[PDB]
């Protein structure tokens, strides 16, 4: 949880803060190298997300994804971009721990395996944490009202400013973001419950009480990505050099 | 709803064979009846005997158990089992 | 000719024979037809 | 090993105990398996690139061979928009002209200044 | 978006009827070829299913002549010289809207029977709330595409807000530049194949059975959804999972 | 369900199924009728626009 | 048909695009009809007559103009070879 | 069907057949709680409500098409449609 | 292959089943069907008679090959049966205890 | 009575209150309550459409702020054009028929508490689809009707071919 949500934000925040305002001059002769490595990591590493027999490995891949669509929206060079980098950085450390309490907090303290091919037909013994499978993972692809939307949105618009063909290429990425994290939401949700799974207890008060935390702070920021303009209205201005 | 019973699955087997016409009498049927020997019944005839068995049951069968079912008490004790109808 | 003759005679019967199964096939034409005709001549 | 993808992963197998890759679909279903569900049981073997060859994995028809089907398929897209290309030469022609409107072809209504005449306005 | 309106008030009275004679058999089957003559059986799902076939065919009085005919009048009226070939192939399409209609029509409800007998002993109808909203789907079904035809059709309608390009506007041309022979033909060879579907169906029956090898690759070519589900599956799904595996 | 092999029975539909079918019929082929009696001109295509 | 109106008339009156020509005079009365009803089909049929008939005499002339329009055509085309 | 459930998983939508024995109870709760939220929120969404053509004066958009053409005139910006 | 015997019995009546199985799908109007099926009964009734094994094999892999041109795209299934649409609708679940994983709690 | 906020929030409570409350009031009441709201939704509609026939003007809602940047501002602007009105009494209409008729169709189904949920919030994602007034808010209903789209024909989470 605090890998994925708190040292890949780091370096999110370190293009803005180191890069970005004394190499002004040395990105825009160089920018479209940073559009061709966060475009094959958006096309590639959500591509090989498809063939991955454990479960931890496919959140994994899920927020090298979504951090290659937020690297596109800092190296934008334009004012939406940054704002919608730091919205995604913001809702992923949300949206993204709560996967990891889904896959190895909740799923691997019951049965201690994290191999996919074992679970099947979580729905008949535990219907509300098949409900958090499936907000959370809608949450993931970037349905609206869910602040990950926002972000993705507005990071694919700057994107698309600065170099539309690659920004129209990379806009695919919602649907590489739909097809495996609804592959595995209904590979888990659905079918007869599993032979190899005796039924264990339902999800417990800790395990929702920070479920409901992680899902309410993505849902005010999907609400209102606003909530937060009030910091942000001078970094938008603090890194463009547009002339 | 409806529910079939034992009785009712022998009188739909009953008046399935009476309607058959290869048949040796309509007098000899019984639970226990053999449709190879008793009834005389090809090794071919009793196919088409369970072809209409699955068809007015409903139930489809595979060819696993569809020699299985030589007598007329073990169609009846194998369609009990299904909760087809 | 046929194995099974009197098997496929409910197929048949006078529920099931060329009147009846055009039997209800215009439940409401006979009543519209007088209503139209009345119609036509009350319009007048 | 059907497939050019199971044939190509030979040389990484050292230990594997390399086993015939069959669909879980196309078994048939009344052999009572472990796993109704997935027509697998308890302990059988895996495939090499096991989840193309899952009850979750494609749909996989079996009436056509594929590339008859291709063959079908681009044949159907070809006859309808050959035909449908060859049928506009021997169209018809129209009765009526198309209609006019006033005010030197309503070039003022839909925008439009007397320098600007040109790209707004219609049939004078 | 007229059609878009009355096409709801038919279609939603097809699938609830049609969920109606597949919860009216103790099996609960879905294949047409096992329901067999079910009209003396069933009359209250055969009269909303046949407001809704007559409705789907355009048959005169009903909406769907005020719905769906005029399309395929504005094909010919429209100022697109290449638009005249669109008349054919929308024509041919209500030609073939026929003949399933009359599939659906013939097969569950006149044909000789074909289920088990049960079936036909336990054959009745649901309670009211089953009833009820296909009573009312048809009454809609049936009125409101004459009601509802000066709101949208009209002729001088400023109803919508919808800003036609006046040197694309071809409405007024295509209601007076119709002969009488195109707007006479699909009214008329609608109602004709309809009858041809079931006169064929009913006397004849071996022209739609027999067992030529050749036609037959062309049923199993149009039975598995003109094959494209095999090709969108084997050509781009299989292969996409092959080279995500690569 | 008394004769597996015999005639069916004929069928027992209640009376208030049977009226609603009368009544839905009774409408439609009566609308049917006003509709082709008020727009036959229209309808059939009479009555051509095209100039002697 | 009637006159044709003036610049301002089809400003105020906010007839559509594609409906103002020399045959929108009998529209002006024959929506503000309809708004008086509810849009219905069994009221306001007369006025919509006029429209439709004013328009069948636009109709009319277009023809005449189409027919006109091909004469030359061979015209042209026989006097182009001779 | 009827078939038998394990009756200690708890859900919130209800479970395999939900029909506990006071619920014409908490159905006058629900009925009041969902009046309330009704006639709550459309009593406060009435100011937020405007009505589309005629809220302003046509007095004001002429003059605003004069302003817009001082500003357009002092750029020296052509028609669109001009070239 | 081989004459009469069960090893043979056994193909055969697969083989018919088929072939009334492949013409039960095939056709509406059940008069035709019965038509049709006293006909294959026929054919099967006409040609048993062979008494060798190489003619009967080539007839045997002939009459496969034949019922295996006539394959329908969909068999008629009943629907609580597995290629049915009532397939696994709500299957029962299993009566389990509650598999306990933490000391402390639950 | 402002019958937008009775068209828009009226499916909405239709949505939320059988999962909050589905428990606790039972599939019996949710059968009958899930419906009526959505016939009192449509007979709010044929009201506004019978007096969108009276005068072409619309009243639109505005509400609080979504997003704005530079260049750029999104509201939740909701407006009942004649474009709206026409697939509004379509889609009330057809769904308060509809959750009639699945009142006897799925009487021996199970979980039914969930599935009138699920069609009245099908019915509250195409509510806020037709009538919002930018391209946003279209953006919104679209992405919610496909993810019912998911939830309602899967609801035999059992079967394999519906997941
Ligand atoms: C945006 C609006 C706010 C976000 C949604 C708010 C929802 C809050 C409450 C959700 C409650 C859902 C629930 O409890 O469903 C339980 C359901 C149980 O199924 P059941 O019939 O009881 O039988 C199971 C067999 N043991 O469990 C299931 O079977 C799985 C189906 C889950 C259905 C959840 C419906 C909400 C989905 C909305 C998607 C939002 C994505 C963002
Ligand atoms: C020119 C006009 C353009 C307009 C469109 C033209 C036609 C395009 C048609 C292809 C696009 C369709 C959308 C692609 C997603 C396909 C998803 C899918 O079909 O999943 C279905 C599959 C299970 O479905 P199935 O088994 O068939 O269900 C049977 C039920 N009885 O579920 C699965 O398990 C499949 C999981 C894999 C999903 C597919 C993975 C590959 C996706 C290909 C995307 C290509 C991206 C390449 C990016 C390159 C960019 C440079
Ligand atoms: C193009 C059609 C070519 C093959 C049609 C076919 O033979 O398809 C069958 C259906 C007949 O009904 P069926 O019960 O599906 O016959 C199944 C029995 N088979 C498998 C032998 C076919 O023909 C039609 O209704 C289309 C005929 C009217 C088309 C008018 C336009
Ligand atoms: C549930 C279905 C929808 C319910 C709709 C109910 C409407 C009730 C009346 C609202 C009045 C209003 O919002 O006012 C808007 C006010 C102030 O904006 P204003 O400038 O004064 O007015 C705007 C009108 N303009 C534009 C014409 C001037 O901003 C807000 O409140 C924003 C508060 C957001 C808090 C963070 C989101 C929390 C969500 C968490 C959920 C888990």
């Amino acid at each position: 949880m605090i890998l994925a949500g708190l040292i890949l934000k780091l370096a999110l925040y370190a293009i803005l803060r180191l890069l970005l305002p004394l190499l002004c001059e040395a990105q825009i002769l160089y920018t479209p190298m940073i559009y061709i490595i966060s475009l094959l990591t958006i096309i590639l590493t959500s591509l090989a997300t498809l063939r991955q027999i454990d479960l931890k490995v496919i959140i994994a891949y899920s927020s090298i994804s979504h951090m290659g669509i937020a690297i596109l929206g800092v190296c934008s060079n334009t004012s939406l971009g940054i704002y919608g980098s730091i919205v995604l950085g913001v809702a992923h450390g949300f949206v993204s721990p709560a996967l990891f309490l889904i896959v190895g907090g909740i799923l691997y303290d019951r049965y201690h395996i994290r191999i996919v091919n074992y679970y099947k037909g979580l729905t008949t013994y535990m219907p509300q944490l098949a409900t958090y499978i499936i907000i959370l993972s809608f949450a993931n692809i970037g349905t609206p009202l869910t602040g990950n939307f926002t972000g993705e949105f507005l990071s694919l618009q700057g994107g698309f400013i600065r170099n539309p063909i690659i920004g129209g290429i990379s806009c695919i990425s919602v649907l590489l973001a739909a097809i495996y994290q609804l592959k595995l939401t209904n590979k888990l949700t659905g079918g007869i419950s599993s032979i190899y799974m005796h039924r264990t207890n339902d999800v417990t008060i800790r395990e929702k009480f920070i479920m409901n935390i992680l899902i309410i702070s993505t849902l005010i920021i999907g609400i209102c990505p606003q909530i937060m303009y009030n910091l942000l209205y001078w970094t938008v201005n603090n890194y463009i050099y547009i002339i | 709803a409806h529910v079939l019973t034992k009785d009712m699955i022998q009188e739909r087997i009953v008046a399935l064979l009476e309607s058959f016409d290869k048949v040796n009498d309509a007098k000899n049927i019984t639970a226990t009846a053999n449709l190879t020997s008793d009834l005389g019944l090809d090794s071919l005839d009793v196919v088409e005997v369970v072809m209409a068995i699955e068809e007015e049951f409903g139930l489809e069968i595979p060819d696993h158990d569809a020699d299985e079912i030589k007598t007329v008490q073990q169609a009846i004790d194998y369609v009990s089992a299904q909760p087809a109808a | 000719k046929d194995p099974w003759a009197r098997r496929e005679a409910w197929r048949y019967q006078t529920n099931f024979t060329r009147a009846n199964r055009f039997k209800g096939a215009a439940p409401g034409f006979g009543i519209a037809v007088v209503a139209f005709g009345a119609y036509l001549a009350a319009e007048k | 090993i059907r497939a050019s993808f199971d044939k190509a992963e030979e040389p990484m197998l050292g230990d594997y105990p390399d086993i015939d890759p069959f669909p879980a679909q196309l078994k048939n279903p009344y052999k009572k398996y472990d796993d109704q569900q997935d027509r697998r049981n308890l302990e059988e073997p895996l495939s090499v690139n096991d989840d193309l060859y899952d009850m979750w994995s494609p749909d996989r028809f079996t009436h056509f061979k594929n590339q008859d089907a291709l063959k079908y398929f681009i044949g159907f897209l070809t006859i309808f928009f050959g035909a449908s290309y060859v049928a506009t030469y021997f169209v018809p022609e129209k009765a009526a002209i198309p209609r006019e409107f006033p005010y030197e072809g309503l070039w003022k209504e839909s925008g439009g200044t007397e320098k600007s005449k040109a790209f707004f306005g219609q049939r004078s | 978006l007229f059609h878009l309106l009355g096409h709801a008030f038919f279609k939603a009275l097809l699938f609830m009827s049609a969920g109606s004679i597949i919860h009216s058999i103790l099996n609960e089957s879905q294949d047409i070829r096992t329901y067999g003559g079910l009209l003396s059986y069933l009359p209250y799902t055969y009269i909303c299913i046949t407001i809704a076939s007559l409705s789907l065919m355009a048959m005169p009085g009903l909406t769907g002549y005020y719905t769906k005919d005029i399309i395929i009048e504005s094909t010919y009226g429209s100022y697109s010289i290449s638009n005249y070939v669109v008349y054919w192939i929308a024509y041919l399409s209500a030609v073939l809207t026929c003949v399933y209609s009359m599939k659906i029509l013939y097969l569950t409800f006149y044909s000789n029977p074909n289920n088990n007998t049960i079936t036909y002993y336990n054959a009745h109808e649901s309670n009211i709330y089953i009833t009820l909203p296909m009573f009312i789907l048809a009454i809609f079904a049936m009125f409101a595409g004459w009601i509802l035809k000066d709101i949208y059709l009209g002729v001088g309608t400023d109803f919508v807000g919808t800003h036609i390009l006046p040197n694309n506007f071809s409405y007024f041309d295509t209601e007076f530049s119709i002969t009488q022979f195109y707007k006479l033909l699909p009214l008329i060879s609608a109602i004709l194949v309809s009858i041809l579907i079931v006169v064929l169906n009913e006397f004849f029956a071996i022209v739609f059975n027999l067992n030529n090898k050749y036609i037959n690759t062309v049923y199993s070519i149009f039975n598995q959804k003109l094959v494209s589900d095999q090709i969108l599956n084997h050509f781009i799904i299989f292969k996409g999972l092959v080279t995500s595996g690569n | 369900n008394y004769k597996w092999n015999g005639p069916l029975p004929r069928p027992h539909v209640s009376a208030g199924h049977r009226i609603a079918t009368k009544f839905l019929g009774a409408t439609m082929f009566f609308w049917m009728f006003l509709r082709i009696k008020e727009e036959y001109p229209a309808m059939l295509g009479l009555h051509n626009f095209y100039p002697p | 048909f009637p006159p044709l109106l003036s610049q301002e008339d089809m400003k105020k009156h906010k007839i559509l695009l594609a409906y103002r020509d020399r045959c929108a005079a009998l529209l002006v009365p024959l929506n503000e009809c309809r708004k008086k009803n509810y849009y219905m089909p069994w009221a306001c049929g007369h006025e919509r007559h006029e429209y439709e008939m004013c328009e069948v005499a636009d109709f009319q002339r277009r023809v005449k103009a189409m027919d006109k329009l091909k004469a030359e055509k061979i015209e042209q085309a026989k006097a182009a070879a001779a | 069907g009827r078939y038998p459930f394990p009756k200690d998983v708890i859900s919130m939508t209800g479970g395999w057949w939900a029909n506990p024995s006071n619920w014409k109870l908490n159905g006058l709760f629900a009925t009041g709680i969902a009046v309330g939220l009704a006639l709550w929120v459309s009593t406060a969404t009435l100011p937020y409500t405007r009505r589309r053509e005629g809220i302003t004066s046509e007095s004001d958009i002429s003059k605003w098409n004069a302003a817009a053409g001082v500003w357009r005139e002092r750029h020296g910006k052509i028609s669109t449609g001009e070239a | 292959p081989v004459p009469f015997s069960a090893a043979n019995k056994k193909l055969v009546t697969s083989m018919y089943r088929q072939s009334l199985k492949l013409a039960r799908n095939w056709i509406s109007n059940r008069q035709l069907f019965r038509q049709k099926a006293v006909e294959i009964r026929h054919k099967f009734d006409q040609n048993a008679q062979i008494s060798n094994p190489r003619l009967l094999a080539r007839t045997l892999d002939e009459t496969r090959a034949h019922l295996y041109e006539f394959r329908h795209p969909d068999p008629i299934v009943p629907p609580s049966f597995p290629g049915g649409t009532k397939y696994e609708r709500n299957v029962p679940p299993r009566m389990e205890k509650i598999m306990q994983h933490n000391l402390y709690e639950p | 009575y402002n019958a937008i906020s009775l068209i828009i929030i009226l499916p909405c409570i239709s949505w939320l209150f059988p999962l909050f409350f589905g428990r606790q009031l039972g599939y019996v009441f949710v059968t009958r309550m899930t419906s009526t709201l959505i016939i009192i939704t449509t007979l709010i509609t044929y009201y506004y459409f019978y007096q969108l026939l009276g005068n072409n003007n619309p009243i639109n809602l505005e509400l609080f702020n979504y997003l704005n940047i530079d260049y750029l501002d999104i509201n939740y602007n909701f407006e009942i054009d004649a474009l709206t009105i026409t697939m509004l009494l379509a889609i009330t209409t057809i769904s308060s028929m509809v959750h009639i008729y699945s009142i006897g169709y799925m009487e021996t189904d199970p979980h039914q508490v969930r599935f009138f949920s699920l069609l009245s919030m099908f019915t509250f994602w195409m509510i806020i689809l037709v009538t919002g007034s930018n391209y946003f808010v279209l953006f919104v209903g679209w992405e919610f009707i496909g993810v019912t789209s998911y939830l309602l024909i899967s609801f035999w989470v059992t079967r394999l071919q519906a997941m």
